[PDB]
């Protein structure tokens, strides 16, 4: 019996399906719950399991579907330049570094070796390109041995990737399939014969052999979602949800929208055994209209994102009269609409320091306004830094969320007991705010006026600070992170295991 | 005295709207096999199969009856379905407010060939499968019952019309008009008078019946350019048909059309246009909208620079595109995200502009409206349909004269400077008073 | 349990295949297992009906593909003639008739009827054709209410078949399916789509919900052979082999040419549970060419596909020297000597008979030859008939076919006593002659060249007429009828049955 | 010292067995990538793949892998593989005589065009793997170990080629030439003499070792119509290069040859036939015999009353059409049906007379295998392929008067009268005794 993990793809750079995702493994480590998280589309830019380490995940916990087939096992690059040379016949003149981009001549002939590295002090090769007479012809791809191929041609005299191979441990041939206007068009295996990446999911399905023992969740429909329910219904199947799964300006009484991402699943529900939120407030909405619009009744488990060790504790001093927030400085953040409630407050309410703790773009909108204004030294601007630990050492978390599914900058702000301030939108801005106790909440008109909350966000903040609640609701805080404390998590995560598998 | 219109039109429909004003209440038959028509009229096609009367629940693009797991697309302006991906079906929409209601549903094979069409009424029964041959050609239409069974099938090639009603015995007809023909003797429908707006067999069920009493009227909504349709030239010279009497409305069709004729032929048609009752007055407000589906908007900002003093109001239901959002700079643009139809009627309201640059195609009818609320209609040239309601005194080319494009508007500031032109779209879409349609019509009761 | 039986389709005159089907029917009938005979092909022509009872078949016994989907379930042609001329509006005056065809005309508007009798005195109704102003639009078909309508339409001044559909006793729509040249395309069902008729017997076993102990019996593969192996899988699986199953003239010892109707079987035989042939002689060759070709040893029994009640005695006079031949009446059956070997017997012992029963290919070239040849009324092409007690009612029986791998119409004839000529090659012939008594067996030249054969044919022939043998080798070959017996041949079934049921 | 073949066909065969009974036995290679060679030669595709040398056992049509329960088809033309009865591979017959034995294996994509191409040897498992692009063109052939471990990657488009041995470093070459001169450098040939068909690589090989010690012959066999190639009379105004000298078996080549070109280059042009191996000899029976794939076979009628001494044996192990046997009412004439790759040759062995009159293709090469049997060939302008071997005064006119061809067929009663009418025919093919290539090849290193 083991517990199976589906999502299109990932990188450096991630979102947060992956991370939350990411942790819901560490989780299913102390369940001693055997996972495995099997990913999609095609990774070769940077080896697959470089990508599993640095977002944490356990090599064989990653079942590669592209890999799955081969007798290799997933591994990092142990594959040197001088391991290449061995391999390649003559001897080289020219040897240049550009980077990463080591280019080896040998002009004797035509061909020459342009060589690609993980990291440009390494010795570490990913892949190679190998050229005749400035024609690039063959590409490689190493782990621990050449687990992957491809074949070009010129095509208006701009090289056409055509047809890639995947090899085995010995350097056999495990299949090779056709590309035809970057589109995958014929899988060919010694015994088989696929015509639709699509239903080349199904052979992987069938091939893994799963029992009714098994789980399977899945993340994104997106390429998959048609099969995975038809080959699924032998175990149990369910679909976790994250962000908006509707757009309620779109919806009537009458009908019902769902997000382009949760439509098939949703409708579909009836084969799927159970669905996974973020809060409590969306499996209540949720449930709320699914037996309305259509009268079906599928069971919905509530499981948070990330989690909390310990309550953090601090002796350090307290600074009253402050504030503090973390985002990426976004448009989508509205956090220009912030400025206002620092520099319109301040003649109230003195001495008062927020902190910026990020970085995105359109961020010298940010920069370029705080100082113009009356109060420009009020505020820092920084960028970023490790934020787990700094919250105590401030008073009020400040959000401007448009609306958040969920967030984890709120769920570690009840872990130094800060209180919070947000609007009343679904989700998580909503769930960990109560307006009487630990916070206020803003009902936003339907419309961005801009001016009508200025000073009611400039409102609430001198209520918390003159007087007397200041920290009684933040004493508060605590009993609300309680529930979301990393142990109860593993609560509900194996009480689900056997909220599927018992009946 | 009934209504028999080939086709359901925003030309029929306020066509059939203004005749009621003047007092004509006469019962209402289209030719067309449509089932969203409003409630007060009937097709010879819908009415047998006993679909209720009255009910609204179209279904939505993701009920539409598919196999086990068929995913079931998204919707801007269609939606598809798929098996493994392979395109297999697509959802045309309804044309209606609330977007994503079926119409019609075709399926088709593995090569993209077209095959079957089950068409929809506003209820949503599967009341009539339509099936198509090798060219993808037409074969027939079989029109269902709410049971199941076989009501009508016309053959599309011979065009003959097998009705089995229930419990009742078999019919064939030999086409389409002696169908209508036989529809109507049932239902014991006085035709003294008779009004229809195609040439088409709206138009043969005269020439079959010319020895019956009464005179009738033919009207034309279709635009004509050159020569006559052949069957137009029969009205004139023929007497004893039962059409004495052609009607057209447009200011411009109407002369166009009597050029073509000699002394003799021209005394058998009257003018005139139609009726729109309007929500609201004007009241030359400084305010202007605009709904696209993506963007953008071709010289939106050179008319920015072009006015300071009232706002743009530009909206969507999809989320925006960062060019839109970089509009946002300035105090006169506001954008509106994935609008609610709550938020709609009342952008509708603060404006009295109406501008339509936005490129791609018409959003569920927005220039109709724009007329409806007497704002100013009005825009360039590559523009969006209907061009039904806009003059030439307010059209342009290309964003060139954006800049007089202000001016004329600008030219409005006097209460009644405005309801000049104003009544200059409110002749180009041939509005007229009631009391017009009275006079005319009073000698052909 | 039960038992289903895959055969394609049936006409009035359908082979010794589906006569076999027959045959085996009676023979479950009194095992106490109940079974099903399921028929795949287009029928039309005539009612389903009237073929199944005809040949023995029980209607109840009968899946028909296009039926079973249905609420109308098979039975006889219970519509009056006038039960349809009471579906029309007005009233016919002028009326013609031929043969089963009967056209009412109600010619104000140009349209009429062309009706088909099932048979000639009889009033009921088959086919209904509609046709105004000159072309056929539609026509319907039925049992005892409308079980299905064609519609058509002009190409190239033709009557086309485009769609076709069928019906519930309600006057309900099942599926309509549509026609591109002779050959099904799709099926519009309401909840499924179907683009080959290989994916839709796919949907009707897939609906027959197949349990662990149900038997599938192959006897037709043509077509649906690969349909019916994946989808039969959850059950026990056995292919019965009727005619020859190779070509020993193009086989070395290295490479066996097997006989297309079998070949998808043979080769992927390990997926079925068992085999079933006739001839012993046929199992112990075949099994022994299995494990010496490809080496796969599948479980194999013998069975006969026909047998006797009880063996016949005529109690009337036994007629003199007559003879009597039957089969498909096609090019290998060779039944054109047979008519050499008789003018010539007319000779030495005139009067003698011989008489022909069957309906098929190149009857016509026969009753070409015997008009210009010297048998005036010396031999009888009667069509086919029952011959319940015919072939009793004669003296010898001939056969020139070259091969059978049973034969019946000779497996018939010992339950008659009669002696047997023809020649000695597998399998059925070398069963059911011992030239020492009852029959005679010829050696043959591997050529067709006239002059030899026919005159080796009386050679034996008048050796019986003059004199001595007619009497008691008639008896013998009641005596090795005595093998062949429904006692003995519902004994080998009903074991092998539960011996597959034994895992 | 060298046999350099560019193709196989049949018209190859006829030089290595010539040369044979001449005595050079002299390793052998072939430049295609066909894995029914037979043994006494290697090509440098198949040399390096690892398969065993003296079994032939091919693959029979429904051996090919193929997926779960998925419907194979063959009808001894042609076999195709069908998931739900749709057309998914093809597989194509060998050029073998003996029926159904695989040599390419097509597949299809879902909409029917050409994708992947799968090469079948004589020793009955798939060693090469062709891939096409889009409009049904060749992309690239790759080339398995016995395992499956890549060794040669060839790239149609470039002419690249890549090597990986066996645990062995990565080689690039640039062109076909160039692998093929890696070939002999390999296997450390003698390259005294060089000895090659064709004007295409292998001739190109001799232009790439223009400076090597040695010289080499061109065997030019394919017909020649108004103008001498350019790589032909390249050899011809140019002396250096390796080979200086064109043979050409067949005369009707070797007299038009002389007839372009003038002056000096009728001293390159020798001339040359090809020895054959006889099977049996005639014996004079009374005995004939037509092949025939399609019915009907032009002249017939006129030929069995003309004379009634005689019998035709005429087959198709195809349905005999009803119209020819009609004929049999005619009891000189034995028909034969359906038969066994070892009873088509018990005609062979029972006639010792073929005439072509058959209308359609020639079946497994039928006018070739008759004169290997000597059968007398003897036919109309409405003769078959190969017309190569049949003298022009046994060809005749086109279903105009047929008895010509009777009463001087029917000269040959006598042993004489045989002998020497198989001579003409004999030397159409312009066989020779092993005398002439001794003389003729003497001049050059023996
Ligand atoms: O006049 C006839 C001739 C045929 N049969 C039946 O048809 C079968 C013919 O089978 P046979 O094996 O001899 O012919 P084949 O199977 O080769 O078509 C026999 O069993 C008979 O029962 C019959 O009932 N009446
Ligand atoms: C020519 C031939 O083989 N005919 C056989 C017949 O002998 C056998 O009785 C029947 C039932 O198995 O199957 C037929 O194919
Ligand atoms: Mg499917
Ligand atoms: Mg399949």
């Amino acid at each position: 019996s083991t517990v199976y993990n589906i999502n299109l793809g990932i990188g450096w750079a991630s979102s947060g399906v992956e991370y939350a995702q990411a942790y819901r493994a560490q989780i299913l480590r102390r369940i001693q719950q055997p996972a495995k998280f099997i990913f999609m589309d095609m990774i070769l830019a940077d080896n697959i399991q470089h990508l599993t380490e640095n977002i944490g995940f356990l090599d064989e916990e990653i079942i590669w579907l592209y890999n799955y087939f081969t007798d290799i096992k997933i591994a990092p690059t142990t594959v040197t330049l001088d391991q290449v040379l061995a391999q390649v016949a003559g001897q080289p003149e020219r040897s240049e570094k550009e980077g990463k981009i080591v280019r080896y001549f040998y002009p004797q002939d035509d061909q020459f070796i342009t060589c690609y590295l993980r990291q440009e002090d390494q010795d570490f090769v990913e892949h190679v390109e190998y050229v005749s007479r400035g024609r690039l012809i063959r590409k490689d791809y190493f782990s621990y041995v050449r687990y992957a191929s491809e074949y070009f041609a010129p095509h208006n005299d701009a090289a056409t990737l055509y047809q890639r191979r995947f090899y085995h441990e010995d350097g056999s041939v495990a299949y090779d399939m056709l590309i035809e206007d970057g589109q995958e068009k014929l899988y060919r295996f010694p015994d088989r014969i696929f015509y639709s990446k699509a239903e080349l999911v199904r052979y992987f399905l069938q091939c893994l052999q799963l029992q009714a023992d098994d789980v399977v969740i899945l993340d994104r429909e997106t390429g998959i979602g048609q099969v995975v329910f038809e080959e699924s219904q032998k175990a149990k199947l369910g679909v976790v949800v994250h962000a908006e799964h509707f757009s309620e300006n779109a919806s009537s009484d009458d009908y019902i929208l769902w997000n382009n991402f949760y439509d098939y699943q949703f409708t579909n529900a009836d084969k799927v055994d159970f669905f996974i939120v973020a809060t409590e407030a969306q499996k209540r909405i949720l449930e709320q209209q699914f037996q309305h619009y259509s009268d079906k009744q599928p069971q919905i488990a509530t499981i948070p994102v990330g989690s909390l060790d310990q309550l953090t504790y601090p002796k350090e001093p307290r600074k009253p009269y402050s504030m503090i927030t973390a985002s990426r400085l976004a448009t989508e953040k509205h956090i220009d609409w912030l400025v206002a409630a620092t520099v319109q407050a301040h003649a109230q309410l003195p001495e008062l320091t927020l902190d910026i703790y990020g970085k995105g773009s359109e961020e010298d909108k940010l920069r370029r306004r705080i100082e113009e204004a009356g109060a420009q030294d009020y505020i820092r601007l920084k960028g970023h830094a490790d934020l787990s630990q700094i919250y105590a050492g401030y008073e009020l978390y400040l959000t401007a969320s448009t609306s958040e599914g969920f967030g984890l900058t709120l769920m570690e702000a009840v872990g130094s007991g800060l209180p919070l301030i947000g609007f009343d939108v679904r989700y998580g801005n909503q769930t960990f705010i109560d307006d009487g106790k630990n916070g206020y909440l803003l009902p936003v008109s339907s419309n961005h006026v801009e001016d009508q909350i200025i000073a009611a966000f400039v409102e609430k903040i001198i209520a918390l600070f003159s007087q007397g609640r200041q920290q009684e609701m933040s004493q508060h805080s605590y009993q609300v992170a309680e529930n979301y404390l990393t142990s109860r998590v593993e609560a509900a995560w194996t009480q689900l295991l056997k909220e599927v598998r018992d009946d | 005295m009934i209504q028999l219109f080939d086709y359901y039109n925003q030309e029929t429909q306020d066509l059939h709207d203004s005749l009621l004003a003047a007092g004509y209440a006469c019962p209402t038959i289209v030719i067309e096999a449509n089932g969203f028509l409003p409630d007060d009229m009937i097709s010879p096609y819908t009415y047998f199969l006993g679909d209720e009367e009255g009910v609204d629940h179209p279904l939505f693009f993701n009920q539409v009856p598919v196999p086990p797991f068929w995913e079931i697309t998204g919707d801007h302006q269609v939606a598809r379905v798929s098996d493994m991906g392979e395109e297999r079906a697509r959802i045309h929409y309804a044309s209606q407010a609330r977007g994503r209601l079926v119409k019609q549903v075709d399926w088709l094979d593995k090569k993209g060939q077209l095959r079957l069409s089950e068409r929809y009424n506003k209820q949503g029964r599967c009341f009539a499968k339509t099936a198509y041959k090798s060219g993808q050609e037409a074969f027939n239409t079989t029109y269902y019952s709410t049971d199941g069974q076989e009501r009508i099938v016309e053959n599309h090639v011979t065009g003959d019309i097998i009705l089995t009603l229930d419990q009742e015995p078999l019919r064939i007809f030999k086409s389409r008009v002696d169908f209508i023909r036989f529809f109507l003797e049932r239902l014991d429908l006085d035709l003294d008078h008779i009004l229809f707006n195609s040439l088409a067999y709206s138009f043969l069920v005269s020439h079959s019946l010319t020895g019956r009493a009464g005179q009738d009227i033919l009207f034309w909504q279709e635009p004509l350019y050159d020569e006559l349709p052949g069957n137009m030239q029969l009205i004139l010279d023929n007497s004893q048909l039962r059409t004495q009497t052609i009607v057209i409305p447009d200011l411009a069709t109407y002369e166009k059309a009597m050029s073509l004729a000699a002394a003799d032929q021209q005394q058998k048609f009257l003018h005139l246009g139609y009726h729109y009752d309007f929500k609201r007055d004007n009241y030359l407000r400084k305010d202007a909208l605009i709904l696209t589906h993506s963007d953008q908007i071709e010289g939106l900002d050179t008319l920015v620079q072009s006015l300071p003093q009232l706002v743009f109001r530009i909206a969507a239901l999809t989320e925006m595109s960062p060019k839109l959002l970089s509009m946002l700079s300035y105090k006169n643009v506001v954008l509106y995200q994935n609008a609610s139809l709550k938020q709609i009627e009342q952008l509708y309201l603060e404006s009295d502009i109406y501008l339509d640059i936005n490129h791609g195609g018409q959003v569920l009818q927005a220039v109709r409206k724009a007329f409806e609320n007497n704002l100013l209609i009005l825009g360039f040239e590559q523009t969006l349909h209907d061009r039904h309601y806009i003059a030439q005194q307010h059209i342009f080319d290309s964003s060139q004269p954006a800049q007089l494009a202000s001016i004329l508007e600008e030219a409005l500031c006097g209460v009644e400077q405005m309801r000049s032109a104003l009544q200059a779209q409110g002749r180009h879409a041939n509005d007229v008073p009631v009391s017009l349609y009275q006079e005319t019509l009073q000698s052909l009761l």
